[PDB]
RNA sequence: AUGGACCGCCAGUGAUAAGUGGAAUGCCAUGUGGGCUGUCGAGCCCCACGCACGUGGGG
């Protein structure tokens, strides 16, 4: 895998792309990979496949894309090929274990239950804490971190009106922030480059760690 | 005598300041006063041209006049005025005294400031080495047999078009009063 | 002669002053005098032409004419007014100067500093080389054989359409009464 | 189609040459912004595995 700085701006004056939806968001970001290969197993985790994390929403959007095929700058970007590329190793001093590198993972807590009238239906709930028990329970012995959990709202999705392209629906993230301890190498390893959670096309998943 | 304005482009802050009164009553404790005092702190660059043949013919005597020039120097940089002085001590010095003795006609330096200054840095070496450029140039254009000499509170850069860097300002005042006579 | 006129929008700045007298007589902080006196700073352009063919005329010689117009240049340049300067020693030389000797009529460059220049940043620069455009479009619009000449206390910019740039003020000076 | 019908006041022109508004000026003396504080379950759809508690994949 690899990094990049993206920063995509509205194609027009009346905000006709991109930024209007997220289904078009998205669509900007496969369509700067044009050659896609895709493995799947019975329910593992998907290594398609990209990564992206945004970080601001009020400068048409501050986006930054980890992924293994490399992007291609399009219409209306940077004045530039970047913002900003390069490649990066998990090999790289091996990310010895023990050893301590911060990090910066998104989520979805989630629990599913049957509903009435349903055709059962996940639930972003799962008093005292839940999602610290759900993620770190979900985070295997590789590196473990903290659990920053918030309580608020929200995040929507809708279609600009393409086929089989998801609807209007919402969505809540939680941006936990800390310092990962390494007790597994090639299991945060594989974690980061799969992703974690569902849903990779709307944010989730992306792991960035750092140095002591 | 010349009106002393920022190298750089300052706004003013509103200080919010408060009269407390000693004694208290109850159901309140309301100060004895609430106002806003305006301050602003920058780097002021200042400038005089003394006339000396002119100053000659009102004392009329040379050496009096020579006194004169030597104390209205020595004055026009140790003072600092004593206006809204006592509760902020503003008392300081000037970190470039440059003194040049001109036959033709005196010579300010302002326009070397018209463009303002951005900062986030400081702004005493930028406003010196910026003066130093602008009296080189400016040496270069308009070339005359004067005398120069300046004086520095700060050792890093070396301002060669100011003259020759004396070692300090009652010293640079001597030799520049006595070199004008 | 023309008048000079700031190249951009200035208002004008009332100045509070006062006047404090000594001898205090109540022990008040009251003061002799006030008042409010109004100040004005800016980037002036200045212009003047010298119609060599009637000086001549008047001085009769053209060695005099010569020594007239010389320290006629030389004078505009130097001086300044002695209008409130005791208060405020608004002594200066000018940042550019650019003579040129015209064969069939003087040229005034006023009509480039129609557009009012908005700020925030510098004046001298932007003058410069505003300056310096409309004088090379306005060189290719009315052809003409004239010698162009200036001096310059900034060495950022290049300015080509004002001709060949002297060294100094009176080297220019020299060089273009002697072209005339 | 009217005391009307048709019907040109009109062909030429420098307002001109000359001029400092100028000398003088602390806006000043006095000020707390203060007392109080843990951030710890309805979400739309598909598919896969499921001990029918749920788990993960793509929108």
């Amino acid at each position: 895998t690899w990094l990049t700085k993206i920063v995509p701006d509205l194609r027009y004056r009346q905000t006709r792309a991109d930024f209007r939806t997220a289904g078009n968001l998205h669509r900007k970001l496969i369509r700067l990979s044009s050659d896609l290969g895709e493995e799947r197993i019975a329910n593992p985790r998907q290594q398609s496949g990209l990564l992206f994390r945004i970080e601001e929403t009020r400068n048409e959007l501050y986006l930054l894309v980890q992924s293994h095929s490399p992007l291609r700058v399009d219409r209306l970007g940077p004045g530039y090929h970047g913002v900003q590329m390069r490649n990066l190793d998990p090999f790289l001093a091996r990310l010895d274990k023990g050893s301590r590198v911060r990090y910066r993972i998104v989520a979805s807590p989630t629990k599913r239950l049957g509903r009435s009238e349903n055709n059962t239906q996940r639930l972003g709930l799962k008093r005292g804490a839940a999602a610290e028990e759900w993620w770190h329970s979900r985070a295997a012995a590789n590196g473990l971190e903290l659990l920053s959990t918030y309580a608020q709202t929200l995040d929507d999705v809708r279609d600009p009106g393409t086929a089989d392209r998801s609807r209007k629906i919402r969505h809540p993230a939680v941006r936990f922030d800390g310092e990962a301890v390494i007790s597994d190498v090639d299991a945060v390893r594989h974690a980061v480059l799969n992703g974690i959670g569902r849903g990779k096309s709307y944010g989730c998943g992306l792991l960035s760690l750092a140095l002591i | 005598f010349a009106h002393a304005f920022t190298v750089h482009g300052t706004t003013v802050e509103v200080d919010f300041f408060t009269a407390v009164d000693d004694i208290p009553k109850e159901n309140d404790h309301g100060s004895g006063h609430m106002n806003a005092g305006q301050f602003s702190a920058g780097t002021f660059y200042r400038y005089a041209n003394v006339n000396l043949d002119r100053l000659v013919e009102n004392t009329g005597d040379a050496q009096t006049a020579r006194t004169a020039v030597a104390e209205f120097l020595r004055a026009f940089l140790s003072t600092v005025p004593s206006g809204k002085q006592n509760a902020t001590a503003a008392m300081t010095l000037p970190d470039l005294v440059h003194i040049a003795v001109r036959f033709d006609r005196p010579i300010s330096f302002a326009p070397a400031f018209e463009t303002a200054l951005y900062g986030s840095d400081g702004y005493t070496l930028r406003a010196c080495q910026e003066l130093n450029n602008y009296a080189e140039r400016l040496r270069e254009v308009w070339p005359d047999d004067a005398i120069r000499g300046y004086a520095t509170v700060e050792n890093k850069t070396d301002l060669a078009a100011l003259g020759e860097r004396y070692d300090s300002y009652p010293a640079l005042i001597d030799a520049m009063v006595a070199a004008a006579f």
